[PDB]
């Protein structure tokens, strides 16, 4: 099943699969110049990764990055955080709900971290829908 | 002929008449100057703009050619 | 960052010279770290994170 | 290196190709950066390691 | 705890879901690693900075604006403009556009 944010609005989904039938450099003359740093940014990820088509696949992330937090107001943080945060949705995914003391090994973290850690992406994994 | 083989889109044509000839989904030259003059004038808007440019490409409607479409 | 000169100057260094504006010349700065950040300036210098 | 016997020319000496490329090693990162094969020296000395 | 929010990392996390639909939708082996790792990369682009990121649909016009010309088929102005909503004037426009466009395609 296509479960996931497309799933609710095709119509962002399906121009997002139309962008195969337009070449880049045209379509990206019409664009912001913000986007255009972000594409060849993702871009230089995607080779380094081996990934076929990068200046394709490139595209389809920054539509949809422009589709959601257009129109909202989005902040980033950098430095440790950000492997903090994908230690943090690991260990979320990890937690089976049966597996908390395998993450206790497998991330060792204080029980009331846990818990916030815990809380704090289901929080996250409810907005969404 | 080096014209059969390029679209309709290299005729810098008026907005009218190419606004009128894509009603019916012409997508290369040949079928243009398949067609003779007496089916196309039933479309509305366009008869006085198509033989000076078609005699300035050296081309004619009326003639005819087989094995077309060559794919 | 001291490139060229006997010593570096900090923020407070900087602005008695240019201007007081803290913001201002601490978001210039994040200008450069951008503009340099961009995948056209920075292939050479990604070769040398291994060191 | 051991001494081994040569149809050798007389103007010319037998080097293992081992010890060539150890023995020229600046030559090869300053020709190879010339050539532009690699961006910085550290690239050329991981390419001829 | 809004405030709180206001410099708290959640933004992060929002985001790699935002990648995953649209790998996951594209089809590519391994959702997550791909987004964790392509999220660092806009953390290390994108740190401690003001940045206008194109809001509400601006990049989505530009797809829709493509596929309407391309359903443009000379006769049916009316059909496509109840089906985007949209009025004469714009559909005049959009159409002159890629008119354009392609005509610089097709022509050298």
């Amino acid at each position: 099943m296509q479960h996931d944010l497309f799933e609710h609005d095709p119509a962002i989904r399906q121009l997002i699969g139309h962008i195969d039938n337009i070449p880049a450099p045209e379509l990206e003359s019409r664009w912001p110049r913000s986007v255009v740093d972000l594409i060849d940014v993702l871009e230089n990820e995607l080779k380094r990764q081996n990934v076929s088509n990068p200046r394709e696949l490139a595209r389809k992330q920054a539509v949809a990055l422009s589709c959601f937090l257009g129109g909202r107001q989005f902040y980033i943080p950098c430095g440790d955080t950000i492997l903090t945060a994908l230690r943090d949705d690991l260990l979320y995914c990890q937690f089976n709900g049966r597996n908390m003391e395998e993450l206790r090994r497998q991330y060792r973290l204080s029980q009331p971290q846990i818990y916030q850690i815990i809380a704090r992406q289901r929080k996250l994994h409810t907005r969404r829908h | 002929d080096p014209i059969l083989l390029r679209p309709v889109d290299d005729l810098e044509l008026t907005v009218r008449s190419a606004n009128c000839l894509k009603a019916e989904a012409i997508h290369y030259i040949g079928d243009l100057v398949q067609r003779t003059e007496v089916e196309l004038l039933k479309t509305p808007n366009s008869l006085t703009e198509i033989k000076d440019v078609l005699a300035s490409r050296g081309l004619s409607l009326g003639m005819r050619l087989e094995n077309w479409p060559p794919a | 960052f001291g490139i060229d000169m006997n010593t570096d100057y900090t923020l407070e260094e900087v602005g008695k010279q240019f201007d007081v504006t803290r913001e201002r010349i601490r978001q210039i700065e994040a200008k450069a770290l951008r503009k340099l950040r961009h995948p056209s300036r920075s292939e050479v210098l990604r070769s040398f994170l291994d060191d | 290196s051991v001494i081994t016997v040569g149809y050798l020319r007389l103007h010319q000496c037998g080097l293992p190709k081992k010890m060539a490329l150890e023995l020229f090693k600046p030559f090869i990162y300053g020709k190879l950066e010339l050539r532009g094969l690699a961006t910085t020296i550290k690239a050329a000395k991981k390419m001829v390691e």
